[PDB]
């Protein structure tokens, strides 16, 4: 059935299950034309397809060549993604494929389920979390990869760094969509919290900073306090 | 014109034929119903005073032989049996007749009801529905499940309808997913009309069929398997202009004939405001529209 805070642990237990996020598939710039009239642009997208529990992301970049001549793109564009997935399923060995896809978006389900009929034994599901992913192109290496990309290209990240050498998958995943949480709120205070010291740097191989043990701390309680401020701000609390 | 004699009507109990039905007493001397206009098919239904629970009843068609009703004390109910010696039979019927113990099967001759709610169904379709072969009539009662419900027990008591499924590898064919779960076209007219049902007659016939189930005996999987039927059809973009102008028809005369109280677990609510209103032929049900806005505006 559906994911929701009761049944939050299961994530992080060792059936391998990924999470998919559509919302950056189909992205477009909306403008007048030169007689006044609204027309969109269309720019790179991605699929935002992850493993809780190791942090393997999948990122595969739509590139805007696919929306070519294309009517009802946003229709379209959870069929793509549904299609793409069943593809990286396919390429993966039998004891790779995962047990469970869990679709941030409800909309997802009977594209995905339609094309896994080839696998009646992964269970498609849908969650109750607001998840934070779509704040995944805030992500200064992610969002570069899919702006620089000239054709459709698949990425592999381990979106939680080096983490895991010293906390748990579920300490991670709660790190993680802080993080994600923060900057879909007010990016710029966000990765302005994460950037400030330049004294402590990204990996060339890594997502986020170097921090220590205790500067994550400071850190995770900067963002908390981000989230809440932004939450008064917005309803006059 | 044909009969179906009773031997006795021993229980108090609701008698239906086709779309007609009476009250007839506990010992009662009923013996049979008559005028049974020949050149369909029909059923004779039941709902005992004491159990409005299970209505049952038998489909059957008189060209196939003599039947007639006999209730059982040991399985507590009216059973239908062949009775194979012609002369025997004629001779129960006209006797019954003379001492005037039978009912006329209740005909104004200005009404296509029946005719127009049995159009395509044929008995021979049914007896492939209802597994039954050593009889040639066929039961069906409030509570037998179908072979789809039964994959979601006991197959002897099956429904054998047609499994439909939307999201199927029958319904779609790989590298078309999207295209044949918007556009059902091909599910519709290669694998089910030409494929298993041969034509759209028997597609309709069966259709038919599990609508008078659904009314008759409130069969829930009689139900699904008619709502189904026509979600398939309303759901392809590309339909013979022959079946929409029958469907249109077939689908008014059901609307017409339900039970105005039944309207709520009979006329699945998803499914008639996507027909009427969002699929491909929401505007070749011109008469369905019609009627079902003017009676049941509620559910849509």
């Amino acid at each position: 059935g559906a994911m929701n805070s009761s049944n939050y642990a299961e994530l992080f237990n060792n059936d391998i299950k990924l999470f998919v996020d559509d919302t950056n598939v189909y992205r477009v710039t909306v403008h007048k034309t030169f007689e006044g009239n609204v027309a969109t642009k269309a720019i790179n997208g991605c699929i935002f397809t992850l493993n809780p529990k190791t942090g393997h992301l999948f990122l595969k970049i739509i590139h805007t060549s696919v929306w070519a001549g294309q009517k009802r793109l946003s229709q379209l564009a959870k069929w793509k993604t549904a299609e793409e997935v069943s593809a990286l399923v396919r390429s993966l060995p039998k004891e790779e494929q995962p047990k469970q896809i869990i679709v941030t978006r409800k909309a997802m389900l009977d594209p995905l389920e339609v094309h896994m009929l080839d696998f009646p034994n992964i269970a498609i599901r849908p969650t109750e979390l607001r998840l934070p992913f779509s704040a995944a192109m805030s992500i200064d290496k992610l969002s570069d990869v899919v702006m620089k990309a000239t054709e459709p290209q698949m990425v592999l990240f381990n979106i939680y760094d080096d983490w895991l050498d010293r906390i748990s998958s579920y300490t991670a995943f709660s790190r993680l969509t802080l993080l994600l949480r923060a900057l879909k709120t007010n990016e710029e205070s966000a990765k302005m919290i994460l950037l400030s010291d330049p004294t402590i740097t990204i990996k060339s191989y890594h997502l986020w900073p170097s921090f220590t043990d205790e500067q994550w701390i400071t850190i995770e309680s900067q963002m908390r306090d981000l989230i809440l401020t932004e939450y008064g701000r917005k309803y006059n609390v | 014109m044909n009969t179906v004699p009773f031997t006795s009507a021993p229980i108090e109990v609701t008698i239906g034929i086709d779309q007609y039905s009476f009250n007839v007493k506990e010992n009662q001397p009923f013996h049979g119903i008559k005028d049974i206009p020949i050149g369909h098919v029909h059923v004779i239904h039941f709902q005992h005073a004491d159990n409005s629970s299970m209505r049952y009843g038998y489909w059957f068609d008189c060209r196939m032989g003599n039947f007639y009703i006999q209730y059982d004390p040991k399985d507590g109910l009216y059973k239908m049996m062949e009775e194979r010696d012609g002369a025997k039979f004629e001779n129960i019927v006209h006797n019954f007749k003379e001492r005037q113990m039978m009912v006329s099967y209740p005909k104004i001759d200005e009404d296509d009801t029946w005719y127009n709610l049995t159009e395509f169904v044929q008995m021979d379709k049914i007896r492939k529905i209802v597994r039954k072969d050593e009889n040639q009539f066929s039961y069906v009662d409030s509570s037998m499940t179908t072979v789809q419900e039964n994959e979601l027990s006991d197959p002897a008591h099956s429904l054998n309808y047609t499994v439909i499924n939307f999201k199927s590898r029958e319904a779609i064919r790989p590298g078309h997913e999207m295209e044949d779960f918007l556009d059902k076209s091909y599910y519709l007219n290669t694998v089910m009309l030409q494929g298993i049902f041969k034509n759209s007659s028997n597609y309709f016939g069966e259709l038919q069929f599990a609508f008078l189930n659904a009314m008759f005996f409130g069969n829930y999987g009689s139900s699904l398997q008619w709502h189904a039927m026509i979600e398939l059809i309303c759901s392809s973009a590309t339909v013979p202009k022959h079946m929409l102008d029958k469907l249109d028809e077939i689908l008014y005369y059901q609307i017409k004939t339900l039970p105005e109280q039944y309207s709520d677990i009979l006329l699945n609510e998803r499914v008639w405001n996507i027909c009427l209103y969002s699929s491909f032929q929401k505007n070749s049900l011109h008469n369905t529209e019609k009627i079902m806005e003017n009676k049941y505006p509620e559910l849509l």
